[PDB]
């Protein structure tokens, strides 16, 4: 027997595919433990969550629990220094985060295997003692300012937050989470509260043993895994904290039958409408809530989605149940909303109760129940292996609710068959107990309100009792029906024979002039899953904007046709992604081998014979038009981005240009369009999975043999196999490209050292730089020197070629972003020489831990062969080759590096830079060097047409 | 669909 | 009066618009002269035409003449330096050639004005001591033996030779004019002749003064001009010759009613219709053979040429009096012929003779003539101020032919209608004196017949007394009409007057978004004419081989449609020229401005609102399908520059690649091609000449308009506005890539050096290594090495870069080659290491000079404003610039240059070679060590693999 | 249409 062991529970329930050994535990303080053994695992992990979180909140000081979460990364007790656990981590190819909901503080980190004791150490602190330094405190307030602004001028947290607003104020609902300078310091400050000291309050009150759930997953035994939890974490305090509960729900009567019509940032339409309900959490079991979100937010032959569509009032809608806290929930129906549909809100709503009738009218069908629990265990049984980092996380969540031997099942099984509590939440779903909410932008002017955080212009109505009364009145439409048993449901799960001549990597097994035939039956995982990948290659998807906005817009049709189809295969997990790329077209199919060939053939078959609806185009277009408009809304350092991708590419259309040539698409020219791309392809396809060689010959001679047979297609030359190559910077010159973004009262900025094209050792040389100066650029330009609450730093590759690049987005102008992380590449340098040859070997076996981890799942292994076949690179061996590569460098190597291709006055230096400026500005601190004149790009085509290009890597 | 915010860092 | 001079000439008659200075004489010993003074004239020229030729070449040396014509160029008594003739030209910015016809045998040069009186010497020299080298003759012989090996493979040479083969064994007519090794050498060592010698008794025999013409043209005045003259020629030998008469025709009565079945080397399908004529000459002022060969040559509506067409059996046709020599002339039909054309050639030929008839039946028309007369009287009064080489050359030729007073005029003007002569003429061209001849690869192995020289595979038969009755009663077909009478002469001559603010170069004066302007008034030339040209650009035209395919299908079957209307145009001196580019289509014309607009109109409109007629296109397709297999029968040389240009372009699609995306081209898919191809354009114009700013503005938005209304038109976007870059070799890469040649028998090489983008700096400095070099590499690699007849070398431009190239074709392999013109680029350093100094500076005076030889017509103007255009570079006031920097250059500079750049061993060198294997295949100065070369494989892999060049700025 | 050995 143990003292510090409260108790073991029973054999913790998995899939019968999991390899990995489970046991669950409780702590004499209290703590909720899984523990995670993994022998194969490449990285450990850990997660810790406390049942508390903004919704406790001091009423008096906004967002102390996401701050608090934000100082606990900032030194403990017993590992002082400021950046100690998040060195420790980059050092040992780890990473962490965290994140704070209404009622969670959630952390979370992996490491290298090897190193899950100092990481752990290091970790638990946290709950131990934090300094809470005071000028951590001080410069971290800022961080979270950043985070916040982000969030403002963004139309789904200013939702998130007005639902909020207009609730019960007295709730603590309707407290804002996040935080910001005002609210952690400039208020504080004002009202004489000592902040560390309410930082170190609120810890010790809530930071309690009995609102704690850890998960840990290592190559250790479960004994070890277990004396190893007992010896860092017996010691957090039972506080024996009482759990925050809330019956109250924040809608109570006065905020029921309401109607508010709010003006968004980007020009979008849409209608939510809210239920509330109570907390149907303790109903896991049998699950009324999914239930009725399964039917209601069917999008199959039948569903209100099909109706609503078809009347062109809507084209996607979301329902179901949607979290609260313990105590409330919601059940939610929200849809999107064409030009019409926005005039009809009325009558939407209407059709909605008209469906929800419909569902009483039949009652609960236990039928509808099986297949959702069927689906479910075959999800379970086959589910993949998660990420670690991920893994643990989630279960520390979930930890709190279930019994231990349930956590792994508990979000997935389904049990008991409920009649009457389907019915009873169907009974709050009724017109006296609805909200609505409109989000228009020709509510402009016409709001007479005001969000008090993020700035929301709205008005608010009472529903008059007519329209309410019209809706308590709504009749059985003929239109709709339940769905019937679903057909894709799989039922074939056996595990082909391993080939005789199967291959660690794919193999070409086809090189015909129409197609390249890439394949490996999969030899890790044996679930009944395959992926099938397919680049289908046209001239004229990208020829002109005019061909792009085509190529677009037909496969957004051809999507939206599929779709009532689609979503049974959906359900049952076979799912479909497919779009256009700047080099003809992308088609990815991924799920459950059994069905897989029927959907794959109904997609080309659709596309090859695809018949426009008149309706549909007009809609669709209206949509993408305000797609491209709101790039506008974008945040600035993605602006940045895109205007980096747009310089640096040989052709590359602007949205600009997309959206000027869109008139010119009428359905006409799109009738023809279709037929024009579909005579001439090449098609390079990777199929990866539970699949034999002849299967997947066969899959892909029928792409072909469809093809052919419905759109006459014929093979493309070699040649017309036309990649596109990077710009070629100029040895030693400087080049900045300049944009205000107009939405956004933040700048963005991405800088670009261009350094060589990929090849085993310039890539290596890249990556080694980059892992060295992970940590360091973060914890200086944001932890240090706080520029702002995003800061980036890591390779850039693209076309074949390769360099350095920053990304933040600040408050302060680029300019003085551009001299702060060149007084940070010196620093960098001074301490490249200043760092032993084992801190330096340290680093090399980071990259090398995370070079080498291996995927867990399929997706993960297509993905990477993926990169290369798409790359043309080929390279499957890659990361044997280049670690192999990697042991053999030193500190010389490195420093001549840095002095070649990176430092301010090297030889070769080649350096970009796009600064997006803030909605409104113009025209202790380390040293900045002086600057060369910077070359100020004029115009996109003029810089690409003055400079030479790339060569395309050779094919490995 | 049936239905399937959180505030962070990087 | 000087008794040197035996006559002087009166006024010669000239175009009224001429304002050179004229006068002939013919001198004591029996010379016709021309002289021609041009005050302003920066090329002086001289030409002399021996009235000899090959014709009159012995029985048993084939080809003496034209080998005499090659040697006099080797060196004279007083200029016994084998190239002294050559290099002195080059090094005073001349050049020099000759040719050897039937019964001429013609010699010109131009040099920089001032050097008349030095090359005039030189000149002079040939025809006073030739040297005739007996060294220079055994080197000498392989360039002849060469020129003819070049032609072996040529179908047009091997049926120009069959002909005279197929006529009277006896009469000179059947000779081989060339010659070649065997001729030249071989059979005349073995039967004992000596070679030297027979060139020296030719040369005496038959070189007299009294056969001789010459004309030369410079600054100086008239007076000077005949002191030059007499001082240089008074001293020419006259040996009194009689002038060859050959009053027999080659066909006799059994070379008659003959048919020929020929196999061809390139896939062609010809239906050759030849009558034999009595020597037209003496009639040249009523010119019974023109008119003839117009009505019968015209292709406009109610022409045979027409009809046969519309049958679907023949595209092309040409007509009219063919030259043999005095005593003896030629009157041909000739038609090409579609796969059911070949299947009823006795059927054409039928039909020609019904045309016959028809102008038997209606007899000589004096509209007609009075048309041709007008119109040529027109065309005199306005003709272009040619370039003075050809000028004298051409001159010299008609010196024979006409009284000194009517050179200018004689080739020009007719004068009486003489409808007896018509007749008489017209009654020679019946079935019973025809000779038919047919050439098609379906004759392949049905042939019992070879040509002694070429190799010719042939067939001859006698053409059945059925075939030619039932040609003898040809009847009268509705559908043979006269021409009508010709809309489109001009009338209005009027020289708009310069305007107020007319500019010195293009103004840009207009740029929309859909089109970018320049316009110039004419300010040097003043005659009733305007050049209009046009890009008009297209992502279309050539995103992929079907579609340059359908590009250029479009323009062919356009033009195909266009022709009965354009034909009339043309005759009237206006004309158009329509082709697609790699970067849409070009459209040009020029001509008399009066009717300008009309056909431009026509064009614009006829092309927006174009529909294909099945049987053409199918027609169309079959022809373009052939001409691309027939590449594979090209000469070497050009297979070497085409796969260069393949090697360094960005994208460029081959022969092959658009052979086989061609069947995929059908009907329906090119009515789909044009809307889709018109939709959206940006159209890049110059129009120059004798038309206004307002004038200009007007015919671009006519343009504009009629593409708008009819094809719904709307603009393109900057971004989409692409040029294509060059490859960019590597510091000190060596490729090769290289092909073997499937149908001659000799290998062809370029060689590229390339150097760096253009600029005013980088021009310059390659141009005047290329002029140093120049003589030098045709002297060491042709006339010393004799590697073979086609040497040569000089700069190369394309996308925005440039370098150094070699191009030679050769019996020798190219790994030889190789060596010998790296052999040549050290001679060549050492060379310029010593040169004197102002040796130097003639170099950078003749460079000069060629480049500052200012336009002598409207068009030399125009394609010097479009060349900056198309180009991209804008930059009109070029050769100002370069040439003011070019002269600050100094020996060191191109030293300096050579050693970075082009030297063996250079930092920077960048080197690509192409090498065209010979049907066959797999003393001298140091060759140097080469490197292992990379060898390129594939075209694709070759580009992929290594950089772009920037593009060019504009100015 | 109307019907219309060098060196270098």
């Amino acid at each position: 027997n143990n003292p510090a062991i409260k108790r073991i529970g029973n054999h913790i329930t998995k899939s019968p595919e999991d390899k990995r050994e489970y046991r669950g535990l409780e702590l004499a303080n209290g703590i909720k433990v899984l523990l995670i053994s993994d022998p194969t695992t490449d990285k450990s992990s850990a997660a810790l969550d406390v049942h508390i979180g903004s919704l406790s909140d001091p009423p008096n000081i906004a967002g102390l629990s996401h701050f608090l979460q934000h100082m606990l990364f900032l030194g403990t007790k017993k590992y002082p220094k400021e950046n100690e656990y998040s060195q420790f981590l980059s050092e040992h190819a780890g990473s962490s985060n965290a994140f704070t909901s209404g009622e969670h503080t959630n952390y979370y980190f992996d490491v290298s295997h090897e190193h899950l004791e100092g990481a752990l150490d290091r970790f638990a602190q946290f709950f131990l003692s934090p300094l809470f330094d005071e000028s951590a405190k001080d410069r971290e307030v800022n961080a979270v300012d950043s985070e916040h602004e982000k969030n403002v001028m963004n139309d789904a947290w200013r939702l998130f937050q007005l639902e909020k607003a207009t609730g019960n104020p007295k709730h603590p609902f309707s407290k804002f989470g996040t935080g910001n300078k005002y609210t952690l310091e400039t208020r504080p400050n004002q009202e004489g509260i000592d902040v560390r000291q309410e930082l170190l309050k609120f810890h010790s009150a809530y930071y309690s043993s009995n609102l704690m759930a850890v998960v840990v997953l290592g190559r250790e035994s479960l004994d070890d895994l277990t004396n190893l939890v007992v010896k860092l974490f017996s010691e957090v305090e039972n506080k024996n904290v009482p759990l925050p509960e809330f019956p109250e729900h924040p809608f109570q009567e006065e905020h029921l039958k309401q109607l508010y019509k709010i003006v968004p940032i980007k020009d979008i339409r849409n209608l939510y409408v809210t239920f509330p309900i109570p907390d149907l959490q303790k109903y896991y079991k049998s699950n009324p809530g999914h239930y009725l979100g399964h039917l209601i937010g069917h999008e199959g032959p039948g569903s209100l989605l099909s109706e609503l569509k078809s009347k062109g009032w809507v084209n996607t809608l979301v329902g179901g149940q949607k979290e609260g806290a313990r105590g409330f929930m919601f059940f939610i129906i929200n849809v999107d909303l064409t030009e019409e549909g926005l005039l009809h809100v009325e009558d939407i709503i209407l059709h909605m109760f008209q469906y929800i009738q419909k569902l009483r009218a039949e009652g609960p069908q236990e039928w509808v129940f099986q297949e959702l629990k069927d689906l479910n265990a075959v999800a379970f049984r086959f589910k993949d292996k998660e990420r670690p980092r991920g893994y643990t996380s989630k279960i520390a969540g979930i930890l709190h609710y279930y019994p231990l031997e349930e956590v792994l099942t508990a979000e997935y099984l389904l049990e008991e068959f409920r009649p009457d509590l389907i019915e009873m939440v169907l009974d709050k779903l009724r017109p006296e107990n609805v909200r609505v909410a409109i989000v228009s932008k020709s509510f402009e002017g016409k709001t007479d309100r005001t969000e008090e955080w993020y700035g929301t212009q709205y008005k608010q109505e009472a529903i008059p009792d007519e329209v309410i009364k019209k809706w308590q009145n709504a009749d059985l439409n003929g239109k709709f029906k339940l769905p019937t048993k679903n057909e894709f449901i799989p039922t074939n799960f056996e595990i082909l024979p391993l080939e005789k001549e199967a291959t660690p990597y794919p193999a070409l097994i086809k090189d015909t002039a129409m197609s390249k035939l890439w394949f490996k039956q999969d030899d890790k995982f044996f679930l009944p899953k395959a992926n099938l990948n397919f680049e289908f290659f046209s001239p004229f998807a990208y020829v002109d904007p005019l061909h792009s906005n085509m190529a677009y817009l037909y496969l957004e049709l051809l999507k939206d046709s599929l779709n009532e189809y689609a979503y049974a295969a959906e359900l049952a997990g076979l799912s479909y992604d497919l779009q256009n790329t700047i080099y003809g077209m992308y088609l990815s199919v991924k799920g459950y081998n059994d069905k897989q060939p029927i959907l794959l053939k109904k997609i080309i078959e659709k596309m090859a014979t695809f018949e426009i609806d008149e309706k549909r185009f007009e809609i669709i277009k209206e949509a993408y038009m305000r797609s491209l408009n709101n790039f506008r809304a974008e945040q600035p350092h993605q602006h940045a981005m895109y205007y980096l991708r747009l310089l640096m590419t040989e052709v590359a259309w602007t949205k600009d240009e997309l959206k000027e040539a869109l008139d010119d698409v009428t359905l006409p020219r799109l009738k023809a369009f279709i037929p024009q791309l579909l005579s001439r392809l090449h098609i390079e396809a990777l199929l990866h999975g539970n699949i034999t060689k002849q299967a997947a010959l066969g899959i892909m001679q029928m792409v072909e043999d469809t093809l052919i047979e419905h759109a006459h297609t014929k093979p493309l030359l070699p040649s017309q196999l036309v990649r596109y190559r990077e710009v070629q910077l100029p040895d030693r010159g400087w080049f900045v490209y300049q944009q205000r973004n107009e939405v956004h009262n933040n700048s963005g900025i991405e800088i670009y050292y261009q350094t060589d094209m990929q090849s085993t050792s310039e890539n290596m040389f890249l990556e080694l730089f980059a892992q060295i100066i992970s940590e360091p650029a973060f914890n200086t330009l944001r932890t240090k020197e706080q520029l702002g609450y995003i800061v980036f730093s890591g390779p850039r590759r693209a076309n074949g070629i390769q360099g350095l690049r920053f990304i933040i987005q600040s408050e302060k102008p680029p300019h003085y972003l551009e001299s702060r992380v060149e007084a940070f590449l010196i620093t960098m340098e001074k301490s490249i020489e200043d760092m032993t040859e084992e801190a330096f070997q340290k680093h090399i076996q980071a990259l090398a831990i995370r070079r080498l981890d291996k995927p867990k799942k399929l997706s993960a292994e297509s993905a990477k062969y993926w990169g290369e076949i798409i790359s043309q690179q080929y390279n499957f061996d890659r990361d044997n080759t280049e670690v192999a590569y990697l042991k053999t460098l030193t500190k010389e190597d490195i420093i001549k590096f840095y002095k070649e291709m990176l430092a301010v006055d090297a030889p070769r230096r080649h350096k970009v830079s796009v600064h997006v400026l803030a909605r409104e500005m113009d025209s202790n601190l380390s040293q900045a060097p002086a600057l060369p004149q910077p070359e100020v790009i004029q115009n996109m085509t003029e810089f690409k047409r003055g400079l030479p290009l790339f060569p395309l890597v050779k094919p490995h | 669909a049936s239905l399937a915010k959180r505030s962070r860092q990087v």
